[PDB]
């Protein structure tokens, strides 16, 4: 259902490029901003650089009034040293289940991520906003 | 009294290295800064 | 009815003081972050300073399992101008009605109020941060 | 009923104190260790500060034969930061649903929290070592 | 059945080599970490070196829905001077009696073996850590 | 009944105090030397410093002709490190099962613990002498 | 009956040899260690030496399920002196009556003997240690 939806805002506070990779939504569908409707295909956003200073965001949703939440995941990656990871977001807005997920699973010293906004305890998953720094 | 460092090995009591290592009285000494290295807390190492 | 909720970020970008009057919560109830269950008194908000660059959350929702939604308002006046009016927040996620409501009213001049991250078509309100800046 | 149960050790492996906060076993009932006849309060692990180098255990389990299984919640928070919070656990051993869970969430950075030991699959949650360090 | 099981951690806190010798479990079997269904044989851990500073893990359990625990025995065994032993250890988790059996029989002065947190009350005998450090 | 019986000898034959703690007799009564009639607390003994080259004798028994046996629990601690425990007592004769059980846990190890003299096929317990050593 | 049982312990406290004599179970029979179904003939301790600083163990009980307990006699001799006596014992542990006895008869000011450990009221005979010196 629409009701289940996910915002994420990748805001790069650091000074280097940041991309994003592998951005696949195995439930659910990519969207357009404040439009449920319009639906995008995940070649809008992967491979796309964040420049520092400046935000990116990716708005998943449920089918129409369907029986089915949204999963995804994508990878946000340094292109400074040859794409290597910064962080594996996945994220879990299910039609069936109190829990949502939102796990940033991976390491890399040189970066910095905060998240701040996400729902856990029942209904959307919410608006959640992800800092990105390179120290 | 203390001492500056961590053993890495074996103390050995009656036996060099070990047993030309001494502490200090309190007096030598003033607190310092820690700097942490290695990922993880089982491989963490202080730089005093 | 807890799929009825809004979270309202006040966050002071400028130097001055900010100052929260008049709020109300006319349907639903406020209550504690992650604990929807942990109700909250409208007085732990009331006349409370949001000093520059400090972030102030409201949360409000639905009571238990009742055929409300929420609605609310609030003042942001301004405390070193004898709590002249700023602006004027009323907020709305309905039960029964499908579109919510987010309306900021008023006409100072030397403050700068931007709000983002409503919803308006369907479900919950969701998250609004809102930056406060005088000029 | 005796056969969920779990024992968390928290260990300060750091050199900075952490304090135990919002400690609530909302299903069962925590213990002494070696005893679960002997019930004890949430009080007596409340607000205290465990040392570094110093371990603490927390049982839960749940009651005398009865059909619920034990659910509990917490926080470790920073007493040198205002008691800024550090991490909130929560834990979960149901005696209807075969499936445990054990969730750990939070965004402090100054922290490294690490948690092992925890069965996920059926019976009890088992025994969860939690080594704790302040960067 | 798989509720009676035990996980047994070698871990040598010392700077000498210790040896896994004679482990035979004549109830149960052993199987992989987090996976009571893959089965291995005791040659996997038989002869193996725990060099200081890691750790070796031992699971056993019962089998599959069986009315059978684990019971099992190990020599740990200093290889510096021929073999000799360091201790013998002894689990038993039954599955038709409540009292566990953990016995860590034998003599040698130039080792000293610490282990924690077993349970001998009822259940499961859990996840027995065990330090070893030659002197 | 008389006929289940236990006396069991602490001797410090070590040269630093050793304190009982938490002596109870969840079944049967504790009584006198030489006079099951005559009937003790257990204060009586809770608390009490064995000096070194000590003896202190605790008799147990079940009840006047009742169908009960007995069984108990205690601990030795170190009054000079903090009440740190020594050992874990458990004593059971039971009157319906023929075996008889005397169990001595813990890991203390700047400590040596030698019992003998139990019996543990038929009949009673009998007569534990436990020599007790600081190192 | 099993149930009418004697263990007599005799420990050399001083340091010269003492033998033993004349030893005769007129009711039940000797035995093992731990094993009352292993008959042992008198003379597998008739004319023995214990040695200074050890012990000498014997177990005697009545006949199996039997409605006879367990009488009987042993002289300690010294040998230093041409086998004179030390001391008569006399053991008495019955099937059809409560009061056991345990007599120490004859007279030799060269010798001290202690015992303990004696049961007389109801029961079995129990552990009779018996420490003996030569002044």
């Amino acid at each position: 259902a629409y009701a289940q939806w996910v915002i994420i805002i990748i805001h790069n506070v650091g000074s280097q490029d940041v991309k994003i990779k592998n951005l696949k939504a195995s439930w659910g569908k990519l969207h357009a901003d404040g439009d449920k409707d319009a639906e995008v295909s995940a070649s809008n956003y992967e491979g796309k650089i964040v420049k520092p200073d400046e935000k990116l965001q990716i708005n998943a949703s449920g089918r129409s009034d369907a029986a089915e939440g949204t999963t995804g995941t994508f990878d946000l990656v340094d292109p400074a040293d040859g794409d290597k990871q910064v962080r594996h977001f996945y994220w879990d807005s299910p039609w069936g289940s109190k829990t949502n997920t939102w796990t940033v699973s991976g390491s890399n010293t040189k970066w910095m991520i905060e998240y701040s906004g996400q729902n856990l305890d029942s209904g959307a998953l919410g608006t959640i906003t992800v800092d990105t720094l390179k120290k | 009294y203390q001492y500056l460092s961590t053993y890495f090995g074996s103390f050995a009591h009656d036996t060099p290295p070990g047993s030309t290592l001494r502490g200090l009285r309190p007096d030598h000494v003033l607190p310092g800064r820690y700097e942490m290295h290695g990922d993880t807390i089982s491989t963490a190492v202080y730089v005093t």
